[PDB]
């Protein structure tokens, strides 16, 4: 019988681990505050505008 | 040295030269250390050339 040797070949054709879609980071407010150093404690204040009334 | 003159006896003291000395020695470290985490170079330091170097 005719015998020849061949190369295991190995293939990536896009067949991945299954593991979940990501959505929330899309979803929520994200880094609208970016200079945390230079500020105390990490902790940079939010200043919510007044209300006035007529 | 000092001998009378026309002494009786003609032996003279020779005199001896020694060479003294003294070591030098390179025997300290002197330095200057600082620890920075990764939170503390990241949100603590702000210029690290006025503020860590010079220093």
């Amino acid at each position: 019988a005719h015998i020849f040797v061949k190369p295991e070949l190995v293939a990536e054709i896009g067949v991945k681990q299954l593991q979940r879609e990501i959505v929330l980071p899309g979803l929520v407010w994200t880094n609208p505050l970016t200079d945390f150093g230079g500020s105390k404690n990490d902790t940079i204040t939010v200043r919510v505008p007044a209300i006035t009334t007529a | 040295n000092r001998r009378d003159l026309r002494d009786p006896d003609r032996t003279v003291i020779a005199s001896e030269l020694v060479e003294h000395s003294f070591g030098v020695t390179l025997d300290k470290h002197v330095y200057a250390a600082l620890k920075f985490t990764d939170e503390q170079r990241t949100l603590d330091i702000r210029d690290y050339t006025k503020q860590v170097l010079m220093p």
